[PDB]
């Protein structure tokens, strides 16, 4: 500990993490005039938004009249009524505005006869409050949209004084007395540990996939903002809420876009039948990504496989002209060829359905301040903020909405950055933290760096991975939920039986992957007992043992000739997820979601309804 | 049972004086992925975790595991290796670059040559910005493609010779394809000053047409017939 | 802002297409104009070839000014020369002819 | 921070350290065009020097060059060392002069994928030894 060099940096704001949403809330402070640093693990180009493929969400209305509003629908549906429609109204609201701002930076986008930029139909989306057929309201650059989103934005971010930390490993939040100080965070390039302190912190850290065995997501994508929020003592949302994208390639797990199935694409079993006729009949293979995923989980189960193993499920391109391939799609039509040597004009590519986003995360408001759940009311906590995938303002809810997410970068990584623009100035006091604050994180820096264990990182990940992946895979119930979480909680107990080899200051990797693996198993530990709480089939969490979806209301009958069940008893709520790090005890507890929206008389209340695509 | 070998570059600047060399990893091939990156996050996790590289996405988007495999600088992830066990693969990290450690180069006078060229829209009248989307015809869309989907891997650059012998003052293939692109991009106005902050003997006329990072480029791309095509801008544009 | 860089590069392919053009066209009419325009062109090309060398591997400013004034006396010096031989002795292209038929 | 700023700090930090640079033209991958650069480069600065070899003792050794072909007669018209002599001039000549318009050509923008570079490539060598071998015989 008292062998470590500590370089004190003084700034106005810190953004931890150089994704989509952390690029756009730090030059857009750096905008605002505030002193900005960026913390990153990782070069801002490397950020996991790069991978993103289908597009971004606006009702701009290129292809045909369009309407927000009728994007607002999609979502709370969408959201199967766990939506905070505050949050989601500011989202579909500023929608239009967010994408025009990222194609006047420089965005590349695809474009019409007209000269406008190009939209597409994707899963989940509908006009006239789903009652017009299907929508057309997916913006796209090609196949490449996340890649040049980030590029751009990136670009962007240079024309300001924006002080960019880049391969820093942050390690926890400065926080005295309930009020975020800052970040101490670790060096990789030279070991050393840094507390830059700011007024105001954003994370923006991005989701959690590598907790399970397969995941569309990077090797990077750890859940660390969510699990330095955890080790604060504060709550992390909806967490058993893990969305399994449909189509995802049997090999290594990478992506094939829901933009596939956008432009014509047609998701075929073992048979030869277009089974997406025989579960979804109105939205088809075109429906709700938690409900696709469902179908195709519940095919291989009847014993309808593909491979030498009959596991998998095919997503046929022969029919296709191949011109709209090319054009549409080129990104897809190289990573099909690569990773599994598969010709998309003359093959079908074989599809699983794999853990790829998370709609859970750190509790948030329309504006993008963490909240607190005290004395059973909301609260925020000064001086902290979340946007992107971290966060949980749960504009997704129980389920995201394809091509929603890079739209929740942009609009929240912009509220975070307005917040504190029109709360103070740059300037005012950057409030004093303790000489001795952080003394934990470098405590378990160092142990870490000498862990002379008996179970090597590589091999407790994997135990986690494995664990995840059979306990609370599409379909969970609560007999193997229990043996999971016991299981989950066993590993927990392993992480001083860690063995580490690499003992250097410069870039050891051996140490922030096992510094990774405490922040996954945190986040593993939350999703995995939430999970066996909940008794329900909300979204994409699916009890088989409770099959109905459990409201305030029972919304199939008739509203108002009901009794209305008390929060005590019903399921319609967020799952707030606290941690004791000591001993890895899962406390629980939960607060209601919101229905009002920022003006009633400009976007309607949706209230629940039957919900089947 | 199959075994292949791995001659992998190593060194730790934490070992008092340590020498660059070479260390050898074997690996049965049948319980492992078939791509490079595959093969050394196995040796990682099973053999030895010292040693250090850059990995992201695993899918050949990103660009961070970018290395001199076999002769050649491409992306480990996507390079699959050759399954004939009388070979050794050999690889190297990135050619002409300080180590830091192992397979990890030092890109940071790489990025900020990325900044020299200023990689953003630059409209004269930027009031009206965010209000409306700028138009761009269908035509003027595809001649961006080759150009935007560079990734920044370095590959290029890395096996560009001028950028060994001239890193300093010469800007290399990867920048200057991007300086390119934002060139013959319709919706930017800056195309005249761009050209003009080419003019010295170092930054875009160090290279000599020796095409080895189209040769190299892991994604496809021309770098160098794009630089070619600045050239012939540079010669051009009046004023 | 004057542009130098890029009129210098356009000067390098001037008379490349020149020296081209030049050597079947001392071999179609071997006069003694031809001779002249020949050294100038052979002069030229190479002190702008050995330009670039010497900018590509010449480190630093010490040897950068040595190096690019050494090669400057060379030209001055071979360009003279051959006006020498061309003025005073059979000239490039008779001196060539002569050199074959051997 | 600034872009000019990011490279004095990128070099004030790595050249007053021990981190080594790895290994370039002693592992990278030989290939044909990246050789015929070399030799275009190799060509180009033995012609030079040829021309002023030729010019400056024009200009500093005594005697006319009449004379001077005379003394280059008697020591053995051998049809095997003549022309050997005769063809060691006019080879690297024909190669830069082969690889040049092919320069000329990549400057105009064309032939510049790898298809076009190896197909090309044999061509300036096919083309270099053929009118090496023909103007050796003129
Ligand atoms: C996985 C995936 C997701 C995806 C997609 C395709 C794939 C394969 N396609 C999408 C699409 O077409 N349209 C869309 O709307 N979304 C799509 N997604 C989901 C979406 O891309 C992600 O949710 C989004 O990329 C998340 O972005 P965010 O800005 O929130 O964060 P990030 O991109 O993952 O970047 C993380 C950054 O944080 C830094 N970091 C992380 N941990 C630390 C610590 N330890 N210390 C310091 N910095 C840290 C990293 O450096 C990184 O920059
Ligand atoms: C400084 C120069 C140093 C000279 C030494 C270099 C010698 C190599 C020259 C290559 C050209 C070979 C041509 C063969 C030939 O038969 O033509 C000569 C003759 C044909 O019979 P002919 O009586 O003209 O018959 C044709 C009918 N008109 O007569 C001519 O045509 C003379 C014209 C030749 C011009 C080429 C000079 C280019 C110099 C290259 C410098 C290389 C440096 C090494
Ligand atoms: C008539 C046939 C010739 C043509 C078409 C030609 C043209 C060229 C071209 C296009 C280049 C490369 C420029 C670049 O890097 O893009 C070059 C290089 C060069 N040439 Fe020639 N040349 C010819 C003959 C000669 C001769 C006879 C000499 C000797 C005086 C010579 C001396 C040089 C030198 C010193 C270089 C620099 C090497 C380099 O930078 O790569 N060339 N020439
Ligand atoms: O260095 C060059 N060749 C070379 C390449 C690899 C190893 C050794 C030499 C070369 C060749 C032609 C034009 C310009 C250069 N250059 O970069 O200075
Ligand atoms: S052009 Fe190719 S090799 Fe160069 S940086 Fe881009 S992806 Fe890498
Ligand atoms: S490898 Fe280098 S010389 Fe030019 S075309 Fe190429 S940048
Ligand atoms: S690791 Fe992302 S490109 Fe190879």
């Amino acid at each position: 500990s008292t062998q470590y060099p500590v370089v004190d940096h003084e700034f106005d704001a810190v953004v931890v993490g150089a994704g989509g949403a952390g690029l756009r809330a730090a030059f857009g402070l750096s905008e605002a005039g505030f002193n900005t640093a960026c913390v990153t693990k990782l070069f801002p180009t490397r950020s996991h938004t790069v991978a993103a493929q289908g597009g971004i969400n606006a009702a701009l209305g290129n292809m045909e009249e369009d309407n927000w509003r009728w994007h607002f629908y999609d979502t709370v549906k969408g959201s199967d009524w766990l939506g905070d429609q505050d949050a989601i109204h500011y989202m579909t609201e500023q929608a239009p505005a967010s994408v025009v701002e990222l194609e006047n930076y420089g965005m590349p986008f695809s474009r019409t006869e007209d000269g406008k930029i190009y939209q597409r139909a994707f899963g989940g989306q509908s006009l006239k409050f789903g009652k017009g057929g299907q929508a057309h309201r997916c913006c796209c650059v090609a196949d490449r949209t996340g890649h040049s989103l980030l590029h751009t934005l990136y670009g962007r971010s240079l024309r300001y004084d924006t002080s960019y930390f880049v391969e820093y490993f942050a390690l926890d939040l400065l926080m005295e007395n309930g009020e975020c100080r800052g970040v101490i965070a670790l060096c990789i390039e030279d070991g050393s540990i840094h507390r830059i302190r700011a007024r105001n912190t954003v994370v923006a850290t991005g989701g959690y996939g590598r907790t399970y065995f397969s995941c569309t997501s990077a090797h990077t994508s750890t859940g660390d903002g969510t699990a330095m929020v955890t080790r604060a003592g504060l709550p992390c949302q909806d967490l058993e809420f893990v969305q399994f994208h449909p189509t995802g390639i049997y090999g290594a797990g990478c992506l094939i876009t829901e933009g596939c199935r956008g432009e014509g694409g047609i998701l075929i079993n073992s048979q030869g039948e277009r089974f997406m006729e025989r579960y979804a009949p109105v939205a088809k293979d075109l429906a709700s990504r938690d409900v696709v995923s469902r179908s195709m989980t519940l095919e291989i189960r009847e014993g309808r496989g593909c491979g030498p193993e009959k596991d998998h499920v095919y997503l046929q391109l022969h029919h296709l002209p191949p011109e709209q391939l090319a054009v549409r799609l080129p990104g897809i039509s190289e990573t099909a060829m690569i990773f599994a040597g598969v010709d998309v004009t003359k093959e079908p590519i074989p599809v699983l359905p794999t853990v790829h986003y998370n709609m859970g995360g750190i509790p948030t408001n329309y504006k993008g301040q963490v909240l607190r759940h005290v004395n059973g009311q909301d609260q925020v906590v000064p001086g902290l903020y979340a946007c992107g995938e971290a966060a949980c303002a749960s504009v997704h809810g129980a389920n995201r909405l394809g091509a929603n997410s890079l739209l929740d970068l942009v609009v929240f990584g912009r509220a975070c950055a307005l917040s504190i623009a029109e709360s103070c100035r740059p300037g005012d006091k950057v409030p004093s933290i303790k000489p001795n604050a952080g003394e934990e994180s470098v405590m378990n820096l160092d142990k870490l760096r000498f862990a002379n264990g008996t179970i090597r990182t590589s091999e407790l990940r994997l135990s986690m991975q494995k664990s995840m992946q059979s306990h609370a895979a599409v379909f969970r119930v609560g007999s193997v939920l229990q043996e999971g979480c016991e299981k989950i909680l066993r590993l927990y107990g392993d992480l001083q039986h860690l063995k580490t080899f690499d003992r250097g200051m410069v870039w050891n990797t051996d140490l922030v992957e096992t510094l990774e693996l405490q922040n996954l198993m945190l986040c593993a530990l939350q999703t995995i007992y939430g999970a066996e709480a909940r008794k329900e089939s909300r979204g994409a969490h699916a009890r088989e043992d409770f099959k109905e979806r459990v409201d305030e209301y029972d919304y199939s009958k008739p509203i108002q000739g009901q009794q209305k069940k008390p929060f005590q008893e019903h399921w319609r709520k967020h799952t707030l997820s606290y941690v004791d790090v000591k001993t890895g005890k899962v406390s629980l507890e939960y607060r209601p979601v919101i229905d009002k929206t920022l003006n009633e008389a400009d976007c309607a209340t949706v209230p629940p309804a039957i919900r089947s695509y | 049972p199959r075994i292949k070998k791995f001659a992998i570059y190593r060194w730790d600047p934490d070992k008092t004086g340590d020498k660059p060399h070479m260390q050898t990893y074997e690996i049965d091939l049948n319980n492992c992925g078939p791509m490079v990156l595959d093969a050394l996050i196995k040796i990682k996790n099973e053999i030895d975790s010292t040693l250090t590289f850059r990995r992201s996405c695993r899918e050949g988007i990103c660009g961070s595991c970018a290395m001199n495999i076999n002769g050649g600088n491409t992306l480990a992830c996507t390079r699959r290796i050759d399954t004939n066990l009388d070979k050794v693969s050999k690889i190297y990290p990135l050619p002409h670059m300080y180590v830091i450690k192992d397979l990890v180069p030092d890109l940071s006078n790489f990025y900020a040559q990325y900044k020299s060229i200023e990689p953003y829209l630059k409209k004269k009248d930027e009031s009206q910005e965010g209000k409306q989307q700028y138009l761009q015809s269908i035509e003027e869309r595809e001649k961006l493609d080759g150009l935007y989907e560079c990734i920044l891997c370095a590959c290029c650059s890395t096996s560009c010779p001028s950028y060994w012998w001239n890193g300093d003052k010469y800007l290399g293939p990867a920048v200057l394809m991007q300086a390119y692109r934002w060139m013959i991009d319709s919706r930017d106005d800056f195309t005249e000053e761009r050209l003009a902050k080419l003019q010295d003997p170092f930054s875009l006329y160090r290279c000599h047409t020796i095409m080895n990072c189209t040769g190299t480029c892991p994604k496809g791309l021309n770098p160098g017939k794009a630089i070619a095509e600045i050239k012939k801008m540079m010669a051009t544009y009046k004023e | 802002s004057s542009k130098a860089a890029s009129l210098h590069w356009t000067g390098e392919r001037v008379v490349s297409v020149l020296l081209l053009g030049l050597l079947p066209a001392a071999y179609l009419n071997p006069c003694s104009a031809m001779d002249y325009s020949l050294a100038a062109a052979l002069t030229l090309h190479g002190h702008w070839g050995i330009g670039q060398v010497v900018t590509d591997y010449v480190r630093g400013d010490a040897l950068q000014k040595a190096a690019k004034a050494g090669l400057l006396a060379l030209s001055a010096f071979t360009f003279a020369g051959l006006c020498y031989f061309n003025y005073h002795d059979v000239g490039i292209c008779k001196a060539v002819a002569m050199l074959w038929k051997l | 921070t600034t872009a000019k700023e990011e490279m004095e700090r990128f070099w004030n930090k790595n050249l007053g350290s021990n981190r080594p640079l790895s290994p370039h033209i002693t592992i990278y991958r030989w290939s044909l065009p990246m050789a015929m650069s070399i030799c275009h480069r190799g060509t180009g600065i033995a012609l030079s020097a040829g021309v002023s070899l030729f010019g400056l003792s024009a200009l500093l050794l005594p005697g006319n060059f009449e004379s001077h072909l005379e003394l280059v007669k008697s020591l053995c018209l051998g049809p095997t060392l003549i022309y050997t002599a005769k063809f060691g001039i006019v080879f690297p000549l024909m190669y830069h002069t082969w690889n040049g318009i092919r320069h000329l050509i990549w400057d105009l923008g064309k032939g510049l994928t790898i298809p076009q570079l190896t197909q090309s490539g044999v061509v300036v060598l096919i083309l270099t030894v053929l009118s090496s071998v023909g103007l050796a015989a003129m």
